[PDB]
């Protein structure tokens, strides 16, 4: 068996749970067959038995590093099926917290990558910044992560009176924090070695294996679903996709540090130009009525009672809506009968495709190389296992 | 003797600790020629070191010219051994 | 520079009443700092807030012995703080 | 001199040593792992309390099961629980591991880790707050403090 | 008396060995924006003693493995490391050995076995793979480690570590021979399996002999590593950074030995937090390609510098 | 708009510059400086028992059932808190109290089942079930985590003062 | 709140002004 | 701040100077206030031994011109 | 030469490595002191110098070694 050796489920190196049954001739990897489902939990079947609004919390758990960006994909999908679109302020919010979430994911991906490599100080440096961001989530949603803030018809509640100012102070400084990590890793005489020319993926092969993420962008293919197919108001902002050449672990990394930088450019704008308005559609049909209204107006109570107890009652149809979640293209194919509860909801996980590529990326590579490549794919087993 | 005294205390201190460890808590084919090759190279270098180890006493040798002529030849011929190790996939794991 | 910290360090140490206060506070918290006493709740507890310290540490509670007769001097727990003063400690409300 | 006293004091020492230095072996199944990495992180330093950032399945005093214990991972959890020292403990973290959580009725999720590993402290919350885990780790410390192993030996 | 002089020179080092872990778990902390362990005891001073007691009490599980190549391995690791402090020449040494540096080089070399024996004893794949790689870089680094010393000796005149106190009465051997200091420092980092070069305890890589080692065995190597961490740093502080020696007052030698050893011990702590770990082959690529040609050539320069600069060192 | 993250003469000055970078590890020394710098920064950690990480009014935390100031429990057993719970956590069975009013004989939130979504807080018309601020309710035994009406009502009475302040702060937003 | 000397050691070692973008959030 | 890593170090330093001062005064006590003779080469051992025979049994005792 | 240049900038260890190898192979050949090593070490007196019988007509220092005759190390002095 060429000394087949399970990478093992319990391994600090393996994010979450990954059995990589690997046959290694000494320290060289001949074949990697990743095993999955150590975190399958039924998210796709469970949703069929739940109403649209009570299936929103499942999406936050699908890939919870990127808590909200995932929620936006279901939102968009349910809004399309209803042909309803969120109010202008809600759109900007979703882009505001959409980006904050991208940073959160990249701080996770870059710093956790280093911890497996062996650099441990970048993680503590940026987890403090993460922490500060979580607090935004909490003061907007109530939960540090797993908010449930972005609902199918807009966000749930307007921003607290004062958040924008703090999402500024932080943004005004975060840059230096990214800069520091840099002085520690971008040019380390050693980061480069373990990362450069490891897991190079061709451009044609990346499209073929459905990579669709930084992994494509790192190989030089220019595709950001946020510029190619704008969703929400990511069209009204101006940002630069960080394309890469000589795609390899180091190049893609540089790309993830660059989108952390570009997201600060998008966040700034959102703070500078967020409109006065409502944060949820005015159709009591889709969005729950305000509590003052349901406690004084009969039509609002009836709409509150029916919405919470039964549901949206989406018109029959099916849609595949994909956003640019921090990992890559996150899409929900939501088939829907006229009923208030969905019929199918295949979650396309940027990650099911990326893991598959582990085999075609880590060939003739050492045990340490495999650890570096799992990092450069930002694998969150929640999205892959669903 | 003085060394013997120190060393036996040294073993005693360690044997005491392992024992305490055990007594207190009462309450298949991994082979790569590269690895073997390294070990070998290692001794060829280790044996070479052994030849170089007398150089501190040999510095004071009256000859001097021969000393250096000898020592320089040894270091150069081994280094060439290394050089060929480079040409060969050896040293290239 | 260093002169001031040496001086102000003495203030903190000599601030906790007698030698015992320091040794006590030192052992149960491991942090010595001086702050205005915002309030003392009926369950034995003392609360201090310092504006100068950063957001995470500007409000702290020094727990007291036997707040329900439990010998809490060593085994202090968070829940010991009363529900009324819980939000002040967690910065939910900036009103003591 | 009454040995009984001598015994209690000794036990306490023993309890202080285990309770001050708990080296947690964390699994990070699921997401509640992200909320533990936050504990390890600077706002809420786990180390300050003597909890090491992480250790292997062997040198680990406490196992924190964060996240859904799916049926495939259930045989492993046990293995690793069974591969730890004689003084060992389990802190279940997350509604997904205390009971079944959002995925309780699923066919692939064990309804709780206490069906596969004995659990000592159950930390509640979907992403149990990092402070809450810290509260839970601190309650494990009070649980250990109360344990009186040698006095039962003496009185047995 | 001599016995008392064995307690001192041992206990004192063991107590200091314990305080290094603490100054490691705090200096790494403040570098990473965290206080580190301060809650147990005052400022964490009781923290090292606490886990020592937890480690010894926890079950030393004997795997379903050898039972000797398993218990010999930590005993050997602690015995060699504490033993190598016997000849160290702080002010004047405990057991002055005419061929002292050969004693230190030989005793270090023996520790590679403990890694080999522990890896074979565990009888699990992670352990054997880890041991084979670990043994490889340890002896690979030994080859440059030894040549770097031979260059030094030839400018010192003897193998006795006591001579360097008289060689370095006017200038540190860093000024001359700095190029090797760096190469001694990096090799000291490899031989103590510390960070930049620590693929053995590589966790992401092979979670490795210590894998099956828990409780008392874990501790003994453990203790060994840290004592070594100091010893090798101390050898840097005698061979290359020569502390000022005044024959009238011998302790300013030990006072400065104290200061330089702590700072260079602080440096490998600082190195660990600052750098990612090198790849297994990247590590050997450095020694055999980058350092060994530099060392062998600079070795010849140190047989030539003496002769044509008419500076052949005085034996004795 | 796109950007090239890593898209790219030999002069002694240049080479000598590059060779020094490899030979004396210049960039490695740069990295050490950064960590030495923070060593001097104030640590961000909080004494956990003494100082608490800030949570604003919407924090969901631990379930509680409120009562009217008069003393009549708010819940009127409409049971849509049960309907919208995503995890099936809340179990409610009711019968007309002798007063003739409508009250819940049994209200059981299984906290291990609950995923603290906060929709129950949302759904209640009388707002009887609220997400209380406390997050520290870790329990030695699994049974303690299952909560009946008496524990939640008792939880409600203990934290009513802060719950009222929190709802007071956030109701305009809702 | 750190002596300028110690603070300088920081700025020098870092190569940029952390004083402008501090880790301690303030009012 | 960083003030606190010092406690621990202090106890390391103090435990690394003891050994150097200790070994270098348990020598100047046992050898009669005179540094222990280092006999690297036999000549020195001879001279040392000769000293022993010259007086008492211990070499540290040192007879002078007045003998 | 050109490679030499890049070699100075790429793989800049071997270059230095070889350079030293050579500089150590040259300095000894050309130096105003090389000769002293074999003398300075030759002079160092380790083994007793046994005196010869004075048959007569000899330049050997008789009596006090301080006699002006014989070998001198003033070269070693003021070296
Ligand atoms: C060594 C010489 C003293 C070093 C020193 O005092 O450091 C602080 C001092 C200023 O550093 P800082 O980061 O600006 O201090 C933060 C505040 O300004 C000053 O901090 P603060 O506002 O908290 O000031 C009060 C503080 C004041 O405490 C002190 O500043 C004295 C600390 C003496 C340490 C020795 O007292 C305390 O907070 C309680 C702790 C007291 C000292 C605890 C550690 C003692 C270790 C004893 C064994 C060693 O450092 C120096 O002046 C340079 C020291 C050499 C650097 C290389
Ligand atoms: C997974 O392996 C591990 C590491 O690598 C990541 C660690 O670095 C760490 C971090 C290091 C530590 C917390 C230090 C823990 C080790 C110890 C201090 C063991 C205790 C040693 C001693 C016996 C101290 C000496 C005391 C005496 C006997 C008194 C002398 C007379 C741990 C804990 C670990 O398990
Ligand atoms: C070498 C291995 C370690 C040797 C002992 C090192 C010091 C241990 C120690 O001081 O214990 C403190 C501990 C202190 O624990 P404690 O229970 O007294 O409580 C102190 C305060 N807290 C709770 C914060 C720790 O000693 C004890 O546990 C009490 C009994 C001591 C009995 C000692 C003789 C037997
Ligand atoms: C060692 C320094 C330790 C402290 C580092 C932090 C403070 C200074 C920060 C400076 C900085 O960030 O830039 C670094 C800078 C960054 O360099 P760079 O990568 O920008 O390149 C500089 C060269 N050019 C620009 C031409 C390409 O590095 C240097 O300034 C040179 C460092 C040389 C290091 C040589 C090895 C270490 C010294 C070995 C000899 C012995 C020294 C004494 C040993 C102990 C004696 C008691
Ligand atoms: C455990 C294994 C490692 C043990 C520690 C490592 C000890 C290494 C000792 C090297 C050999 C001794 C040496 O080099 O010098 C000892 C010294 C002779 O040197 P020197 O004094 O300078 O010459 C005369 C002028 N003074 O004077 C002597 O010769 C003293 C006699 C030799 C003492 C050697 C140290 C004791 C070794 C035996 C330990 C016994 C336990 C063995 C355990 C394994 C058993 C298989
Ligand atoms: C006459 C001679 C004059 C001088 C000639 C040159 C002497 C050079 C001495 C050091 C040799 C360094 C070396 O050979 O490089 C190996 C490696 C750097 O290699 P790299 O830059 O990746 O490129 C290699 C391919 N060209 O080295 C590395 O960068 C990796 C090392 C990783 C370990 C940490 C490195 C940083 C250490 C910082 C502290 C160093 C303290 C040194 C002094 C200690 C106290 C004396
Ligand atoms: C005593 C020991 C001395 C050194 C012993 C070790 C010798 C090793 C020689 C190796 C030669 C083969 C080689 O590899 O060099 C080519 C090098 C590419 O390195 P490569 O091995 O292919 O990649 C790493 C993975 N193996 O890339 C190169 O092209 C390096 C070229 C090196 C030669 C360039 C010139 C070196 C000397 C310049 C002298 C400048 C002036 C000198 C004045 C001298 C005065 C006496
Ligand atoms: C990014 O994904 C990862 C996890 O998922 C949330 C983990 O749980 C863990 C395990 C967490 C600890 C603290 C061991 C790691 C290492 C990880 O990389
Ligand atoms: S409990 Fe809530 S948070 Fe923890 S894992 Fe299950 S879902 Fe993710
Ligand atoms: S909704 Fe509010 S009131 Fe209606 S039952 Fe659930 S809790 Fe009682």
């Amino acid at each position: 068996t060429n000394m087949t050796l399970n990478f093992g489920p319990q391994h600090p190196a393996a994010h979450g749970v990954l059995r990589l049954v690997l046959e290694l001739s000494g320290e060289m990897v001949r074949k990697c067959d990743p095993h999955i489902g150590l975190l399958h939990r039924g998210t796709e079947k469970l949703i069929e038995y739940k109403t649209y609004l009570q299936a929103l919390p499942y999406f936050d758990r699908l890939d919870y590093v990127s808590m909200m960006c995932n929620e936006q994909a279901y939102s968009i999908a349910v809004e399309k099926l209803l042909n309803i679109q969120p109010p202008p302020r809600a759109q900007w919010i979703r882009v505001l917290f959409g980006e904050i979430t991208r940073i959160l994911n990249h701080i996770m991906a870059v710093t956790t990558h280093a911890l497996d490599i062996g650099a441990m100080t970048p993680f503590f440096w940026m987890f403090e910044e993460r922490e500060k961001m979580f607090e935004f989530y909490e003061r907007v949603s109530g939960a540090r992560m797993h908010a449930a803030y972005i609902r199918p018809g807009g966000v749930h509640q307007d921003l607290p009176l004062g958040l924008l100012d703090d999402i500024y102070e932080f943004s005004k400084n975060f840059s230096l924090r990214i800069d520091e990590v840099e002085e520690m890793l971008t040019n380390n005489r050693i980061w480069r070695n373990r990362t450069v020319d490891i897991g190079v993926v061709t451009a044609e092969d990346a499209l073929n294996y459905g990579f669709s993420g930084v992994m494509l962008r790192g190989s030089g293919i220019q595709w950001d679903l946020r510029k190619t197919q704008p969703y929400d108001v990511y069209d009204q902002v101006e940002f630069d996709v960080p394309i890469g050449s000589r795609g390899d672990c180091y190049d893609r990394y540089l790309c993830r540090v660059e989108e952390m930088r570009q997201s600060l450019r998008i966040i700034e704008q959102c703070l500078n130009k967020m409109p006065p308005g409502e944060i949820k559609v005015d159709d009591a049909k889709v969005s729950p009525p305000k509590r003052a209204e349901m406690k004084t107006s009969m039509e609002s109570l009836i709409h509150h009672f029916k919405l919470y107890t039964e549901g949206y009652q989406v018109p029959p149809g099916a849609t595949y809506t994909a956003i640019e979640a921090p990992k890559g293209e996150f899409g929900v194919y939501l088939v829907s009968d006229g009923s208030s509860r969905p019929y199918r909801c295949k979650i396309k996980a940027p990650g099911f495709a990326h893991l598959a590529g582990l085999d075609k990326m880590s060939k003739g590579h050492m045990l340490a190389d495999v650890v570096a490549i799992i990092g450069t794919q930002d694998i969150v087993f929640g999205e892959i296992d669903r | 003797m003085n060394l013997y005294t120190v060393i036996f205390i040294n073993i005693l201190l360690s044997l005491t600790l392992i024992l305490v460890a055990f007594w207190l808590p009462q309450m298949r084919l991994p082979f790569s020629m590269k690895f073997f090759l390294v070990a070998i190279t290692f001794l060829l270098f280790d044996l070479e070191i052994a030849l170089l180890l007398p150089l501190p006493w040999a510095i004071q040798t009256i000859k001097t010219s021969t000393m250096m002529i000898m020592a320089f030849i040894l270091v150069t011929i081994l280094s060439l051994g290394l050089a060929y190790e480079w040409t060969q996939k050896g040293l290239e794991w | 520079e260093l002169v001031e910290v040496l001086k102000r360090g003495v203030q903190q140490v000599t601030g906790h009443g007698g030698l015992r206060g320091l040794l006590r506070v030192f052992f149960r918290a491991n942090d010595i700092r001086i702050g205005t006493l915002v309030g003392e709740d009926k369950y034995g507890n003392k609360y201090y807030e310092d504006n100068k310290q950063f957001f995470g540490r500007h409000r702290w509670v020094i727990y007291t012995t036997e707040m329900n007769g439990k010998n809490t001097f060593w085994d202090v727990d968070g829940s010991m703080v009363p529900p009324e003063w819980h939000r002040w400690l967690h910065c939910m409300t900036d009103d003591p | 001199s009454r040995a009984e006293y001598v015994v209690t004091k000794l036990d306490d020492l023993i309890n202080w040593a285990r309770r001050s230095s708990l080296w947690p072996m964390t699994f990070g199944l699921a997401c509640c792992a992200v909320e533990m990495m936050h504990m390890a992180a600077p706002r809420y330093d786990m180390d300050r309390f003597g909890v090491v950032f992480r250790a292997s399945p062997r040198q680990a005093d406490v196992m924190i099961v964060a996240g859904t214990l799916t049926n495939k991972m259930a045989p492993a959890l046990r293995k690793v629980y069974d591969q730890m020292p004689e003084p060992r403990y389990v802190v279940s973290m997350g509604s997904c591991a205390n009971g079944g959580g959002y995925y309780h009725y699923s066919y692939s999720v064990v309804r709780g880790c206490d069906r596969i590993v004995p659990v000592d402290i159950y930390v509640p919350g979907c992403p149990p707050t990092a402070e809450a885990l810290l509260y839970g780790i601190l309650q494990l410390q009070r649980k250990i403090k109360r344990e009186q192993k040698l006095k039962i030996w003496y009185r047995r | 008396m001599f016995f008392i002089n064995i307690l001192t020179l041992l206990v004192p080092i063991l107590i200091a060995m314990a305080f290094l872990t603490l100054v490691e778990r705090k200096i790494l902390g403040y570098m990473q924006l965290r206080k580190g362990p301060n809650i147990v005891g005052p400022y964490g001073i009781l923290q090292p003693f606490a886990d020592a007691m937890k480690l010894f009490m926890k079950e030393p599980m004997r795997p379903l493995t050898s039972m000797s190549l398993f218990i010999i391995a930590p005993t050997l690791s602690l015995t060699l490391a504490l033993s190598l402090w016997v000849p160290l020449p702080m002010p004047h040494p405990l057991i002055n050995l005419n061929l002292g540096i050969l004693f230190i080089l030989a005793t270090s070399s023996l520790s590679v076995y403990s890694i080999l024996w522990s890896g074979w004893a565990s009888n699990s794949k992670y352990s054997l793979f880890g041991a084979l790689r670990a043994v490889a870089q340890t002896i690979s680094y030994e080859v440059t480690m030894a040549i770097i010393l031979l260059s030094v000796l030839l400018m010192n005149g003897s193998y006795s570590l006591q001579t360097l106190i008289t060689t370095q009465e006017h200038m540190w051997l860093l000024l001359p021979a700095w190029p090797m200091a760096m190469m001694w420092f990096i090799s000291t980092l490899a031989e103590t399996n510390r960070a930049p070069f620590d693929l053995t305890e590589g966790e992401s890589e092979l979670v490795g002999f210590n894998v099956e080692y828990a409780a008392g065995p874990f501790a003994l190597f453990f203790m060994a590593e840290y004592t070594n961490i100091i010893l090798m740093n101390a050898l840097t502080t005698i061979i290359f950074l020569g502390p000022l020696y005044y024959i009238n007052l011998p302790e300013l030698y030990s006072t400065n030995f104290m200061m330089e050893a702590l700072l260079l011990s602080s440096t490998f702590l600082w190195i660990r937090a600052s750098y990612p770990r090198f790849r297994y082959d990247q590590l050997m690529h450095l020694l055999w390609k980058n350092f060994l040609p530099l060392t062998l050539a600079l070795c010849m320069w140190h047989i030539s510098l003496p002769i044509f600069t008419a500076g052949v060192p005085p034996y004795m | 708009t796109y950007k090239y993250v890593n898209k790219k003469e030999v002069d002694m000055k240049s080479a000598t510059d590059n060779a020094a970078r490899i030979l004396m590890w210049t960039e490695l020394i740069r990295g050490l400086g950064m960590t030495l710098s923070y060593l001097f920064r104030e640590p961000a950690t909080i004494n956990y028992p003494f100082e608490k990480g800030p949570l604003s009014p919407r924090f969901r935390g631990e379930h509680a059932l409120r009562r009217y100031p008069s003393g009549e429990e708010r819940c009127i057993a409409c049971k849509l808190c049960e309907a919208i719970c995503p995890a099936q956590a809340i179990t409610i069975e009711a019968e007309p109290r002798a007063d003739g009013s409508r009250r819940t004989t049994r209200y059981d939130i299984d906290m291990t089942k609950c995923i603290y979504c906060g929709f129950c807080q949302e759904a209640c018309p009388v707002d009887a079930i609220v997400e209380g601020p406390n997050f520290e309710f870790s329990t030695e035994t699994h049974e303690e985590l299952l909560y009946n009406k008496e524990k939640l009502l008792n939880n409600g009475d203990k934290w009513e003062a802060e719950i009222a302040a929190n709802i007071q702060a956030d109701y305009l937003y809702r | 709140s750190a002596t300028r000397v110690i603070q300088k050691l920081r700025n020098w070692a870092s190569g940029q002004d952390l004083q402008a973008k501090l880790q301690l959030r303030y009012q | 701040m960083w003030f606190e890593i010092l406690p621990g170090l202090a106890i390391m330093g103090v435990c690394l100077v003891i050994p150097g001062v200790s070994t270098a005064y348990i020598h100047k006590f046992t050898n009669g206030g005179k540094e222990k003779r280092v006999a690297r080469v036999q000549y020195q051992w001879y001279l040392m031994e000769r000293d022993r025979r010259i007086s008492g049994v211990n070499r540290y005792y040192v007879s002078k011109g007045l003998e | 030469s050109a490679f030499l240049k890049n070699a100075w900038a790429k793989e800049p260890v071997l270059v230095v490595s070889f350079s030293v190898w050579g500089l150590a192979i040259i300095m000894p050949m050309i130096s105003p002191y090389t000769k002293y090593a074999s003398m300075i070490n030759k002079a160092t007196p380790y083994n007793y110098p046994v005196p010869v019988r004075d048959d007569g007509n000899m330049p050997d220092v008789p009596s006090h070694p301080q006699d002006p005759l014989g070998p001198s190390l003033d070269w070693l002095k003021n070296l």
